[PDB]
């Protein structure tokens, strides 16, 4: 009844895919054999004439040798084999390549498995989009992928989690390009974009659960405890349901203005969690601490423009309004204007589930903030500069041009930034 | 008009008793009926229920009456 289609493109599309179904299969006792030994799942899965809950998502990509491991791992009896799409070539880092040369020929074999996806939902509560920005196939295929959601559905909601280009930390070098490209596919198509960096969540790796030895399968584990305590309210009885149009219409003043950060809390190892009491007004402190922000921004150079809470454990109301009213009255924290209120609190009675061999602790408490600021400003500037730095000297452009595009592409997507710009000084008019 | 004393000249010495197929504070009045519509008219059979819908798209008829 309360369904959503989740999607995956690109590699750390399946990346974190593989996390968040990791998770689900856990959350709700379902073996990887498909089947478990109603509606507290049905959100995620469907039952078959034969015992098995198989999941309602897509892993979309153009390289094989990250599927094949799906299709090798334990987790190889849960999908209906038809959904897992892959490609024989792969984009090569290269927008063009993921939205003029090989993106074409895919997108039916993948809009088939959607519409077949789509019917055996009754109601459908909207798409979750878990991007890649500044590859080939996340990029491209996304951009490419999310126009033809629109053409088909219109104002359904498509949700976007997209790791972004990160300031210091980046692993390529035409990662600036791929990235503009798709701000305007996005930007007219996804209808809310939470943004996060590969480095912003290495450092919380560092300080909090205290593992020098980090790499993609951890950061893919923390992903995982943001849906799920984002998603309860859509299979967790809980005080203050919320679903996702009441997420959106009260978080997003502008159609333009859809970018917004996201903060997990508490994120203890096993151990200081005896040395803790984890107090709800405390976790909501470190829930807005900037160091706990999954982007590399800083919220004390813009004002908060809303903010959306999902609380999870032995929580009651009395105490999410009482130390949401402290922080009002901080003054390091700002907020602009024309908001007096600022805040949609969510509760669940289910707590997280921790995952065996997993790094965070077993707690009956936990915080998952999403906030639209206009401090994102910032993250969405670095990429302006160095685009201009490149663009200047048409490096890398015959590649580009030389996959069925020309050269307009690069002003217009460009262009589309500098206008974006001025709307994230505009909406802190003040007057 | 005599022998028919009409309403308009009927001094309070004359007056009338209301009788049972009338509204009156004594008696009680029964329960009444009314016609109920179908439902919400739709191209399956009609429901009472509103319910989500997949493909939005303004200004389209899609549905999945079947669930
Ligand atoms: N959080 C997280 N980020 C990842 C992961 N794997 C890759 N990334 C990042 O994804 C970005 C590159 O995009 P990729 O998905 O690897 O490549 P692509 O977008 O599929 O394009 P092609 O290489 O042509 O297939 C880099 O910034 C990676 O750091 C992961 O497992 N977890
Ligand atoms: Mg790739």
């Amino acid at each position: 009844m309360r369904e959503v289609i989740s999607i995956h493109i690109g590699q750390a599309g399946i990346q974190v895919g593989n996390a968040c179904w990791e998770l689900y299969c856990l959350e709700h006792g379902i073996q990887p054999d498909g089947q478990m030994p109603d509606d507290a799942f049905n959100t995620f899965f469907s039952e078959t004439g034969a015992g098995k809950h198989v999941p309602r998502c897509i892993f979309l990509d153009l390289e094989p040798t990250v599927v094949d491991e799906v299709r090798t791992g334990t987790y190889r009896q849960l999908f209906h084999p038809e959904q897992l799409i892959s490609g024989k070539e792969d984009a090569a880092n290269n927008f063009a390549r993921g939205h003029y040369t090989i993106g074409k020929e895919i997108v039916d074999l993948a809009l088939d498995r959607i519409r077949k996806l789509a019917d055996n939902c009754t109601g459908l509560q909207g798409f979750l989009v878990f991007n890649a920005v500044g590859g080939g196939t996340g990029s491209g295929l996304g951009s490419l992928l999310l126009e033809r959601l629109s053409v088909d559905y219109g104002k359904k909601s498509k949700l976007g989690f997209t790791v972004y280009p990160s300031p210091q930390v980046s692993t390529a070098v035409v990662e600036p390009y791929n990235s503009v490209l798709s701000t305007h596919s996005l930007l007219e198509h996804t209808d809310v974009a939470v943004m996060l960096d590969n480095e912003a969540i290495y450092d919380i790796c560092r300080r909090s659960l205290d593992i020098e030895r980090p790499t993609y399968t951890n950061l893919n584990r923390l992903i995982a405890q943001v849906i799920s305590s984002l998603t309860a309210s859509l299979r967790f009885d809980g005080a203050l349901n919320v679903d996702i149009t009441e997420f959106q219409t009260n978080l997003v003043p502008y159609p333009r203005i859809h970018f917004m950060l996201s903060s997990y809390a508490p994120i203890i190892s096993a151990e200081k969690a005896y040395h803790e009491q984890l107090s709800v007004a405390e976790i909501t402190n470190a829930a807005f601490e900037p160091a706990s922000m999954m982007v590399k921004c800083d919220p004390r150079h813009g004002k908060y423009m809303a903010c959306c809470l999902m609380y999870r454990g032995d929580v009651v109301p009395k105490d999410v309004n009482a130390s949401v009213a402290t922080i009002k009255t901080k003054r390091t924290i700002q907020f602009v204007d024309w908001c007096p209120t600022g805040f949609k609190c969510g509760i669940n009675y289910q707590p997280p589930t921790v995952v065996p061999g997993g790094d965070l602790a077993k707690v009956q408490r936990a915080v998952c903030m999403i906030s639209n600021s206009t401090a994102i400003g910032e993250i969405f500037s670095r990429l302006d500069h160095k685009f201009d730095l490149m663009y200047a000297k048409r490096a890398f452009v015959h590649w580009y041009v030389g996959e069925g595009m020309e050269e307009g592409e690069f002003s217009e997507a460009r262009e589309d930034l500098a206008a974006l710009e001025k709307d994230f000084e505009e909406v802190g008019a003040e007057s | 008009k005599s022998a028919f004393n009409f309403t308009q000249t009927t001094p309070v010495f004359m007056d009338s008793a209301p009788r049972w197929p009338k509204e009156n504070p004594t008696w009680p009045k029964n329960m009444k009926a009314t016609m109920g519509y179908k439902g919400i008219q739709s191209n399956y059979l009609p429901t009472n229920t509103v319910t989500l819908k997949a493909v939005e798209v303004p200004g389209t008829t899609e549905r999945n009456f079947n669930f």
